[PDB]
């Protein structure tokens, strides 16, 4: 996935755990 | 700037186990099904030419999608950290979306081909240009899935005490077009790969069903009434033409030519064409339907019936006056309550049955069975079966692919960086994504099986195919 910016680490960990789509 | 979470990003072990079971079953079943479809099509050299090549392309897309999507997501669920490199970070979403496009376009083209093969008033024939269409499908798919292979990358970060290697579509991009793609990828996918083909195939299916209704009622009334291209005086002593279209009650053949020319829009001189008769019959059918809905005795009965029984009732309203059909309060009661056989035995006792036994028997059979079996031939029926099967397939697609799209849309619409406990929604979306992968692979797995489901030819193929 993606996030709005790089300032949010929680969404980054999400896309680390998220599916690949 | 964004505060952290007190709640973690987590996935319950129960869902992990059950989802891995589901995914493994879907993977094996889809592999087997698409491989068997390809094998029977490859051994079927006689039917290699035809619309079977679209089935081949669809099965190829399904198999590719399964092979790429199931194992990598199983790994992402298990190991929770991946070592395959930026090469694979760009390679996987590319081929995945390419296979999605292949499946979508091939299934939509199969449904359009089935709308083409059933219809009349067509071109010469399908024979050859559908292979160039396969080239176009695969090429457009590979081209559309390129921003995936361009925008994906692997990033690392120190998160709460661990060095993580994340593969994702990079939130910042070099191209200004790739930035907009990262912004609206989910909208693009939901529109092009879900809404667009769903709506297109729905439009085509509605067109096909209306065409079938018109042509079938034309066949029915041609058999029951008769088709005359020149003016004649009917049993009641009035001029008419086509399929029992009354021109005038006045005894002037010239004043009947007047009304005929007024209806056709040309100097007919009392002679028309088979297709002009068909257009006039469609006008008469629409007029009868509009009049019926203005008859309180006939309106609820009509609204209660399906298409074929509606056509039988329209046949009756053609033969007898609207009030004449209104005179069947008992049989209309039985038909409205869906008591088919009792309505049949009650209609078979009427004066209408005794005066016109052939038409009465065929209309009563239509009312009982609810099919066109009395009138149409088996070619049309097999065509209808195949078309309805492909349409039910597009419906299975539209319902299997909805959850993944909806999960992505929810992630885009509801996420707020500022919320402290947003990680609840995050874990929720994680579960939803791992379920949507399963639903998509389930559609691409059941394509051959669900094609076997409601089609007798593919039922026979599924019966016969075993080991090799």
């Amino acid at each position: 996935c993606s996030c709005k910016d790089m300032t949010d680490k929680e969404c980054l960990y999400f896309c680390h755990q998220d599916v690949i789509w | 700037s964004p505060p952290p979470c007190q709640g973690p990003i987590e996935i319950k072990e129960t869902f992990k186990y059950i989802n891995t079971v589901v995914s493994c079953l879907v993977f094996v079943l889809g592999i087997i099904g698409n491989s068997t479809l390809l094998y029977i099509i490859y051994k079927n050299k006689c039917m290699r030419n035809g619309p079977n090549i679209l089935i081949a392309s669809l099965a190829l897309g399904d198999l590719l999608h399964i092979v790429i999507a199931i194992p990598i997501n199983v790994y992402k669920l298990l190991a929770e950290d991946w070592p395959f490199g930026a090469e694979m970070c760009k390679l996987v979403p590319f081929i995945q979306k390419a296979s999605v496009g292949i499946t979508v376009l091939s299934l939509c083209a199969l449904s359009i081909d089935r709308y083409r093969a059933v219809a009349s008033w067509s071109r010469i024939k399908v024979p050859k240009w559908t292979a160039v269409e396969i080239v176009l499908i695969w090429v457009v798919s590979v081209v559309l899935a390129v921003p995936e292979a361009i925008g994906f990358d692997i990033i690392t970060m120190d998160y709460k005490g661990s060095y993580l290697r994340i593969c994702l579509l990079h939130p910042v991009q070099k191209t200004a077009f790739m930035q907009f793609y990262a912004t609206a990828k989910d909208w693009w996918l939901f529109s092009f790969y879900f809404c667009l083909p769903l709506a297109i195939t729905a439009f085509f299916y509605t067109l096909m069903t209306c065409e079938m209704l018109r042509k079938n009622i034309f066949e029915m009334l041609r058999i029951d009434e008769g088709l005359r291209l020149k003016i004649y005086k009917d049993t009641e002593g009035y001029y008419t033409i086509g399929i029992g279209h009354l021109l005038t009650k006045s005894p002037s053949l010239n004043a009947a030519k007047s009304e005929l020319d007024k209806a056709i829009g040309r100097n007919t001189n009392g002679v028309i064409t088979k297709d002009e008769a068909e257009k006039l019959f469609n006008q008469d059918v629409d007029a009868a339907v509009r009049g019926i809905l203005r008859n309180a005795k006939l309106k609820p009965v009509y609204d209660s019936l399906d298409a074929v029984r509606r056509a039988a009732l329209i046949n009756m309203v053609f033969q007898m006056g609207e009030t004449g059909v209104a005179g069947f309060t008992n049989s209309l009661r039985m038909l409205q309550q869906k008591r088919w056989d009792e309505a049949a035995v009650n209609l078979a006792k009427s004066r209408w049955y005794n005066q016109t036994p052939n038409r009465a028997k065929r209309v009563i059979t239509t009312f009982r069975t609810g099919t066109w079996d009395a009138y149409l031939n088996d070619h049309l029926k097999q065509r209808r079966e195949v078309a309805k099967t492909v349409f039910c397939l597009v419906l299975v697609f539209a319902l299997c692919w909805l959850p993944l799209h909806l999960a992505r849309i929810l992630k885009l619409t509801l996420y707020n960086q500022n919320d402290p406990n947003r990680c609840e929604l995050l874990s929720f979306l994680l579960v939803l994504d791992y379920i949507g992968i399963n639903m998509a692979s389930l559609n691409s797995c059941a394509n051959p099986i669900a094609l076997y489901l409601v089609s007798k030819r593919f039922k026979n193929a599924f019966k016969s195919a075993l080991c090799c």
